[PDB]
């Protein structure tokens, strides 16, 4: 992200609004969603992303 | 038949729950709760009588 460049949208994350009772508390869909809450919040990870996913 | 289902235990702890298990241990219970019984509410007047 820049200061000047704009993006088509400034949120990339679904977020679960239903299903919680089906959502395992220890599963991955709550682990994604901390996942997703971070990552709209402005939090970065300190691996680097390569331009094309492996 | 009428109520012998639940004659088939001890009436002093009656107690009404359904619920299923997956796979993964995820249980899902639902346990109803118990209307207003005209009945019951009849025979507790006429005893306070």
């Amino acid at each position: 992200a820049r200061s000047a460049q704009p993006v088509t949208r400034l949120d990339q994350c679904y977020h679960l609004r239903w299903g919680a009772q089906y959502v395992g508390e220890d599963s991955l869909t709550y682990r994604l969603g901390v996942l997703s809450l971070l990552a709209t919040n402005g939090y970065q990870l300190a691996r680097p992303i390569p331009k094309q996913l492996t | 038949m009428l109520l012998e289902p639940l004659l088939s235990g001890d009436p002093r702890m009656t107690q009404l729950a359904i619920q299923y298990q997956q796979y993964n241990g995820r249980t899902f219970n639902v346990i109803p709760e118990m209307p207003g019984s005209v009945i019951a509410d009849c025979v507790q007047l006429t005893a306070e009588v």
